[PDB]
Parts: C-alpha cells; sequence; structure tokens
C-alpha cells in the first residue's frame, strides 16, 4: 500500500551538512503534500514545513528557513530534506509525512524517521558481554538473564533473543550515556528458572552505525 | 505563531476505562485539528483528522470532538495497546503547529519487584573496568529506590540507572541500575550488595555476592 521509507541513520560532524530521503509509493508522488517534522528528545513533534513535489511549491516554518531546503524528484518519486550547517541542535530523529491534496485527503502516513547525530566523535560499535543467569533458586521460581551492550556510538542500536524467536520476557533499556561519551544499554529477559541448560539464549546485537552484529549467547555458573 | 495547549501532560487511566484528553487552540482554527498518537520507539501515527473524522483502520473506541479553540480526544474503553503520546497539530494557518503532547499512562495494582543481581563477566573484565548490573522486574509504581552497597560501603556517584516504559504484558516498569569502577578498585572490594526498596515490598530486599 502507500507507504514511506526514510534514509538510514546519520552522523556528521557539526558545520557539515545532510539529506534525508523519502520514498514515496503507493500513490501519485505529485498531487500530495510532504510533510516534515523534527522530534528532539525533550521538545516532542516540530513541524519543518511542506513540498508539493508536483508545482515544487514549498512553506517553511521560518524556524527552519535556510536550515533545511527541500526537493523532490518526481521520476523516483522521492522527496529530500536537507538540513544545513548542522550543530547539535539539529540531533533529532526526522519524519516526513504525506499531508493532503486538492481531490483528495483522508488522514496521513508518516515515514518510519531518520536519526540524525551531530557529533566530532568516531562511530564505535558495541562491545558485547553476558548478564550471566545467577541460579535463582533462592525463594522465587524464575531466573533472568540478559545482554550487557557498552561503549557503543551514536545511539542507533538494537538487540533480540534466539532472533525474534523468543520475544517472551525481554527487557531493553533506552540507552545510557556514559562520561566517555559513550552510549551503553542492557538487554535482559526471564526464562523458567527450569529450562536452562536444556536450551540457551542468545542476544542479537546489531548496530548500523557501524555495521557490527553480534550473536553471543548465554550460559549459568 | 498559534499555540496549541494540551493540558495535562500525563493522564492516567486504567484498562477498560474511558479518558479523554484535551486541546486549547489559541484561536478559533476552525475544526482544523488533527490527532496522532505516538508509541515509544515508533513514529507518530494519524487517528483523527478535521477534528472528528477517525482515520480508516482505525478502532471506533476512538472519537473526537471539538470547535472555536476547544477540541478533545475520547477512547471510550482504554485497552494496553493506546498507551504512548497524543499529539493535536493545527493547519488553519501557518505555520502549522504541534501541542505539546498529553502522554497516557496506565494505572494498575501495586507490584513488587523481582530483583536480580549480574555480577562483572570474565569476558568483560579482561578489558578496563568492571560493571555490576542489578535488575528489578516488573514492578509498579514507578518509584523505586536502588542503592549500591560495596562492604556495606553505600556507594555514591557511580550509578546510573534507566526504566522501560510500562510493559504491554502488564503494564509494569522494569528498572536496571548498573556500577561501574575500575578493574583495580574492584577486586580491591568482596561484597557488592543491590538494596531495592519499593511501596510493593514490606521491607527492603536486598541482592548481592562475593568475588
Ligand atoms: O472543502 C473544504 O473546504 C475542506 C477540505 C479542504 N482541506 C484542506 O484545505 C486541508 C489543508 C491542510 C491539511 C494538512 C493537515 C495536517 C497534515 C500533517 C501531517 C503530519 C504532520 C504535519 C501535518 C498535512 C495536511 O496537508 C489537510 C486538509
Amino acid at each position: 500500500q502507500v507507504q514511506l521509507l526514510e534514509s538510514g541513520a546519520e552522523l556528521m560532524k557539526p558545520g557539515a551538512s545532510v539529506k534525508i530521503s523519502c520514498k514515496a509509493t503507493g500513490y501519485t508522488f505529485s498531487s500530495f503534500w510532504i510533510e516534515w517534522v523534527k522530534q528532539r528528545p525533550g521538545h516532542g513533534l516540530e513541524w519543518i514545513g511542506e513540498i508539493l513535489p508536483g508545482s515544487g511549491g514549498t512553506h517553511y516554518n521560518e524556524k527552519f528557513k535556510g536550515k533545511a531546503t527541500f526537493t523532490a524528484d518526481k521520476s523516483s518519486n522521492t522527496a529530500y530534506m536537507q538540513l544545513s550547517s548542522l550543530t547539535s541542535e539539529d540531533s533529532a530523529v526526522y519524519y516526513c509525512a504525506r499531508g493532503h491534496s486538492y481531490y483528495f485527503y483522508d488522514g496521513d502516513y508518516w515515514g518510519q524517521g531518520t536519526s540524525v547525530t551531530v557529533s566530532s566523535a568516531s562511530t564505535k560499535g558495541p562491545s558485547v558481554f553476558p548478564l550471566a543467569p545467577s541460579s535463582k533458586s533462592t525463594s522465587g521460581g524464575t531466573a533472568a538473564l540478559g545482554c550487557l551492550v557498552k561503549d557503543y556510538f551514536p545511539e542507533p542500536v538494537t538487540v533480540s533473543w534466539n532472533s525474534g524467536a523468543l520475544t517472551s520476557g525481554v527487557h531493553t533499556f533506552p540507552a545510557v550515556l556514559q562520561s566517555s561519551g559513550l552510549y551503553s544499554l542492557s538487554s535482559v529477559v526471564t526464562v523458567p528458572s527450569s529450562s536452562l541448560g536444556t536450551q540457551t539464549y542468545i542476544c542479537n546485537v546489531n548496530h548500523k552505525p557501524s555495521n557490527t552484529k553480534v550473536d553471543k549467547k548465554v550460559e549459568p555458573k | 505563531e498559534l499555540v496549541l495547549t494540551q493540558s495535562p501532560s500525563s493522564m492516567y487511566a486504567s484498562l477498560g476505562e474511558r479518558v479523554t484528553i484535551t486541546c486549547k487552540a489559541s484561536q478559533d482554527i476552525n475544526s482544523y485539528l488533527n490527532w496522532f498518537q505516538q508509541k515509544p520507539g515508533k513514529s507518530p501515527k494519524t487517528l483523527i483528522y478535521r477534528t472528528n473524522r477517525l482515520v480508516d483502520g482505525v478502532p471506533s473506541r476512538f472519537s473526537g470532538s471539538g470547535s472555536g479553540q476547544d477540541y478533545s480526544l475520547t477512547i471510550s474503553s482504554l485497552e494496553y495497546e493506546d498507551m504512548g503520546i497524543y499529539y493535536c497539530l493545527q493547519y488553519d494557518e501557518f505555520p502549522y503547529t504541534f501541542g505539546s503532547g498529553t502522554k497516557l499512562e496506565i494505572k494498575r495494582t501495586v507490584a513488587a519487584p523481582s530483583v536480580f543481581i549480574f555480577p562483572p563477566s570474565d569476558e568483560q573484565l579482561k578489558s578496563g573496568t568492571a560493571s555490576v548490573v542489578c535488575l528489578l522486574n516488573n514492578f509498579y509504581p514507578r518509584e523505586a529506590k536502588v542503592q549500591w552497597k560495596v562492604d556495606n560501603a553505600l556507594q555514591s556517584g557511580n550509578s546510573q540507572e534507566s526504566v522501560t516504559e510500562q510493559d504491554s504484558k502488564d503494564s509494569t516498569y522494569s528498572l536496571s541500575s548498573t556500577l561501574t569502577l575500575s578493574k583495580a578498585d574492584y577486586e580491591k572490594h568482596k561484597v557488592y550488595a543491590c538494596e531495592v526498596t519499593h511501596q510493593g515490598l514490606s521491607s527492603p530486599v536486598t541482592k548481592s555476592f562475593n568475588r
């Protein structure tokens, strides 16, 4: 059906520039306005502006005039947003969304979002360690185990267990920025304290920003 | 520009309950208001357009209304799937503006955490420092205290916490406390205790170890 695909995560140094793509699909690209919105951790949603691919008409929120510039490729049905002279304030996730057309509108469709980070630091792959399940028999019933994803940059990261096979009771914590300037989070899972030696689990921690992809297993004592 | 006020910022209801949130415009926006629900970790999504026009494929338990400067979003029976932030937007004048958002948090039964302490892996200690992790699982409410004790010494300034949103299985919170110090400073001590105090507990639960 209709769908908007946004380019992948991006890291750029300050003073530099970036270009996000938004692939339209399943509808007439030219007649529908494309909205662009910014989302910073503590600022919720912010409106950057819109573009009418067909006519090329644009409407910029003054706050972004010059900072963001939209373009579109009618032949490839792809919209673009270029954030210039990037500073830390530009670090945020960016969405593109289909709005209205003169002959129709029944609600909007949203792109999955692009994460842009503005740092002079180089991308660092995560080191993952096992959160070895302690023989939890101390008056309870089940045991917990996980994976510690330490020192990576920038933000974008994902973890799983047994390849999403078993997602029953997993907990991935928001990443925490450390003093060293790197991030690190934890992914835990609680499984029947029983089936432990019977079945083993592996956390699939992949970090795009550096093409890292780990598949570490966790075993008891 | 046009201000869209949303109060409160956090609304609480329990599954099955009817809840309604509001969006106060700073001037007649002529029923030109959209409602987007944004789940954690996901992108916003449109629920209602033009004040009361429910988007297609969106639960009937959702309804929108309002006029002039006052609009509202109501859910006749709150199921877990509705957990998340709700923003309103006005397209009556440029630039289109957003409301600050209302987080819809579920109110449920008090629940004590299951505490689990994990020690620094053999593999991670071959490198520089050592990290002890403490786990408080599926508890409610979110208010929980966690102190770190190293040989009875109440640690301070070397711990970092991180909490997850209300799990969709039970609407509970989970938390992780991570203690970090060098390999040396680590070996220099023997007992690592994690103290947890939660209103769902008769008295504080501790989980420690030796090595
Ligand atoms: O017949 C009549 O007079 C009424 C119908 C005319 N409709 C409009 O003028 C009309 C004007 C604007 C819009 C807007 C609504 C917000 C939407 C949007 C989506 C995501 C983020 C920001 C903004 C974009 C859309 O483009 C929708 C409809």
